[PDB]
């Protein structure tokens, strides 16, 4: 929330006010894409103990600011679920060589749900293509799979290579920033292959879309996780080379696990309740 | 025994040089251990040191 | 005006004898600034004697 800090002056202090409101709107949405930010901590310039402190209040905040904005795939996910119905329904329809092995497929594909849980919201997409894939081979009597521990790679089936450089294009941009993204790339023609393959094809772009959008937010979110784990052990290391009880103080702060996002978010706003009393151990001007 | 080169199940042999290559359930442990004694009993070392 | 708040925590929370001032114990100017704020929980005379209690180990510790 009100983050605070030691040695910055005015000016800085009011650029991080700013990287909140522009976050949204930054292309490439990561502290370490930004290093100019960075540079703003002051290294070198003032005492190695505010150079790691420094920092915390970023990654704590920073944390706190992707929280906020949250992903919010709800309004494309509901999209999937019709796409998915869609194959569904034209999937019985179309003749099989092998119906059996082909039927069972289908069985998985409709048991597809999203649960109001986050951390599984990637995994029930992935076997709702698998089970499709697999499938789209099929309907062009393409060659598939046959030894043991190789799944299919998901992949988009038969298509123009103009259309693949457009749509690719895209999933390069949700890594950019999934904060916000349309699903405006839909340009399926209903010459090209088949009613099932045009139906696969944009749940296969869903399908991708969930997953690069979700896999962009839990690389980012472990590492600035491990950030701040790195940060506290080395501040230990000179806090405890002097004894005082503010200095003191500042140990019992870190004890804490930064693992998991709550036991950190409480680390924040803990923190600058009690500005006031630690500062003295930091040396400044 | 078959392994797993990449779409191969490609069969495989491999010699068992020591005898303890054996099974436990064609080489039991309590088998090893007081066949262990017939060659300290060649060595004459009925009481080990 | 502020200064007089202090005195209830010193006498009628606390109970802490008057040669235990605030002034007599430099630690204790930055734990009460912080109690003030807090006008919750008067009513109970013993939550306030082992907070102050257990800070001062925080504060004497060579390990």
């Amino acid at each position: 929330m009100s983050l605070q800090f030691i040695g910055l002056q005015r000016r800085d202090v009011v650029a991080l006010v700013n990287f909140l409101r522009h976050l949204t709107q930054k292309p490439d949405v990561d502290l370490e894409a930004h290093p100019k930010i960075l540079k703003k901590c002051g290294e070198k310039r003032l005492h190695r103990r505010t150079v790691l402190f420094n920092e915390l209040m970023l990654w704590l905040g920073y944390y706190r600011e992707l929280r906020f904005h949250n992903p919010d795939l709800s309004s494309v996910l509901e999209e999937f679920e019709v796409r998915c119905v869609a194959v569904a329904r034209r999937g019985y329809t179309y003749p099989f060589g092998d119906r059996g092995k082909a039927r069972d497929h289908l069985a998985v594909l409709d048991r597809t749900e999203f649960d109001t849980d986050v951390r599984h919201d990637a995994e029930i997409v992935e076997r709702a293509l698998v089970s499709a894939v697999i499938l789209a081979k099929m309907s062009v009597r393409e060659t598939l799979v046959t030894a043991i521990g190789q799944t299919e790679p998901i992949a988009f089936v038969h298509l123009k290579d103009t259309e693949v450089q457009r749509i690719e294009e895209n999933l390069e941009g949700v890594r950019r920033n999934m904060f916000c993204v349309k699903p405006l790339d839909l340009n399926l023609d209903r010459h090209a292959n088949t009613a099932l393959v045009n139906a696969v094809n944009k749940l296969v772009y869903t399908g991708r879309l969930i997953m690069n959008v979700r896999r962009s937010w839990e690389e980012l979110e472990r590492k600035c996780l491990a950030r701040i784990q790195e940060r506290c052990k080395l501040l230990v290391k000179e806090l405890r080379m002097c004894l005082s009880f503010d200095s003191n103080y500042c140990r019992n702060i870190l004890k804490h696990a930064v693992e998991n996002g709550d036991s950190a978010d409480t680390l924040l706003e803990l923190l600058i309740e009690d500005f006031d009393i630690y500062v003295d151990s930091f040396p400044q001007s | 025994t078959h392994c797993q080169e990449n779409s191969e199940t490609v069969a495989l042999c491999t010699p068992r040089i020591v005898i303890g290559n054996l099974p436990d359930g064609l080489a039991p442990g309590p088998f090893h251990e007081l066949r262990t004694w017939e060659i300290m009993e060649h060595m004459r070392l009925r009481p080990p040191p | 005006k502020r200064d007089e708040k202090h005195r209830h925590v010193v006498n009628v929370v606390l109970e802490l004898p008057t040669e235990i001032s605030e002034a007599t114990h430099p630690v204790l100017a930055t734990m009460l600034s912080k109690y003030t704020r807090m006008s919750s929980l008067f009513n109970d005379k013993c939550a306030f004697k082992l907070d102050l209690l257990r800070m001062v180990a925080v504060s004497r510790t060579r390990r």
